């Protein structure tokens, strides 16, 4: 995750085992529980979309769950790429790139790319735009696998 | 165990057996295209007499929602 | 590992028992599953060739799997020769010695040499490198270990 | 357990007595070169008849993966 | 163990309960196996001669090897003041004097006389050469142990 | 399962019934209005004769906890 160190400043900082084990340890627990979104959303906190792949790659088991969250993502970022054209000309050697659904999904950016979107003034929020993402098909889940 | 050899039983929920799919389709490293192939394919094709006759009705063009919730009853 | 200290700057510090044992109890429970790949990369944010080796060795049991990585290892590292051959005349005074296989294998190089590679300016990824090594000869694994 | 008492049982599968030989061949501290050669040499003769008979048709030359895959049916 | 502070000296700090515990725990579970020997060695990392007899001295059980190591120690100790003579006429104020086998077991000095040795400039480095005996006799044990 | 096929046993506590409904209206997403509308019509239409009789004699307006008591003895 994006964290503020003590200096003042915004740097990276890995996440933690116990943390890794506690999501592990909710999936296996709760499965498709309503809880595992509050849950989802508080160990989310300041996270990358790195380090939300790494959390969506770590499960085992619920493989039809996990390929429909894949495709909704892929749907939510051909959507974001629809949505939000590429800009006017070349890209300007003072400024960075905008992102992509790609980027937004971790995958074509990489993680000094993803702190220079986030730190830099304005910031973007690709966390949260991912997030509503993973929480749009948490609500696909839920609702599919309500018996 | 190999792709091919997954198989839906005659008595197994197809919500079981896609869950075998994807599980097996998770240790297959091929490109994105021919997994897009073996998904609409595949699946299909191993699924149970009753369930294929339910799939056949919902024709092209279906999601795993759909399908999912199309062979529950079976 | 080398991690960035508060002051900022890159200095070693040793990796944690807790983690040592999530990275035990992992192999323990989920074998050869692919789950153990995001796991083990996760876990090696950072790491030294030497951590590498010592995760590594201390597996216990499937030993034909760990006999097949250590020769995938080699391989790579065999290639990794190959690929670039040693430069032009004598080392300068002023600089420090390009690694061979060996030296990103952890085996020939020591700790304080992984150290000035990694944290002099160019910095050389030589955890990337043995990282990819162990991902794909992970790949080889799983393959095989499907049944 | 000296390695020389390591052999494959009539129905054990080879991968089970692999597994056995690298953990005993672990216990043993001698030259890389020595062991090497306990490597080609012990492990097909201590093997059964029934995949004896399918190492020999590897010919030499060959890795841990193909004889592993080679004597999965044995 | 002898580690680094913050402001940038080599000072001792005790080591964790969690980690006597961890070393308890690897020696209950899995007793004589070799993958004792690197476990022993991360948890050894920067540890003085009085924390290696805390850590054998702490063994329960398993005591004909407990026995065949201390007498190991005492050998290869021997051997020790047997290769190095003591250096020629009486010690100088200003410098502290050379160790014994018995020092590098830690028996005949003092802790703050382990700090001077491996902290002072040039170091010498008493734990590398009990961590060679141990694994040393490690290897006898191992190989006995092995039926 | 739906919110319509939520209903009381004849032999089960309201409230461990009213626990079922806000679960299951809990994975419900609607306008909060609608919601509304669910929670003084269904909660009361599937409700078992004995209570449904209890709950007839609160008239309107009456409150989660006053329903809690109203039903407890039943």
């Amino acid at each position: 995750p994006i964290v503020q160190n003590l200096q003042g400043q915004m740097v990276h900082q890995a996440i933690s085992p116990r943390t890794l084990n506690a999501w592990v340890k909710v999936v296996e627990e709760k499965a498709f529980s309503p809880e595992v979104i509050p849950m989802f959303s508080a160990l989310s906190e300041g996270a990358t979309p790195q380090d939300l792949n790494t959390m969506l790659n770590t499960v085992g088991g619920h493989q039809a769950a996990m390929q429909m969250l894949k495709e909704t993502i892929n749907e939510e970022a051909a959507e974001w790429d629809r949505l939000h054209p590429v800009h006017a000309g070349p890209i300007a050697p003072g400024q960075m790139r905008e992102p992509r659904g790609s980027d937004i999904a971790g995958t074509t950016s990489t993680l000094q790319e993803q702190i220079g979107w986030m730190t830099h003034n304005p910031p973007i929020p690709v966390g949260e735009i991912y997030k509503r993402w993973i929480i749009l098909g948490l609500n696909k889940i839920v609702r599919m696998y309500s018996p | 165990t190999s792709i091919l050899d997954i198989r839906q039983g005659p008595k197994e929920p197809f919500r079981d057996y896609v869950d075998r799919f994807y599980k097996t389709l998770r240790a297959e490293q091929a490109s994105q295209e021919v997994k897009n192939w073996m998904t609409e394919t595949l699946l299909v094709q191993n699924a149970n007499p009753d369930c294929k006759t339910i799939l056949k009705a919902l024709g092209p063009g279906a999601t795993l929602e759909e399908m999912m919730t199309a062979c529950q009853g079976v």
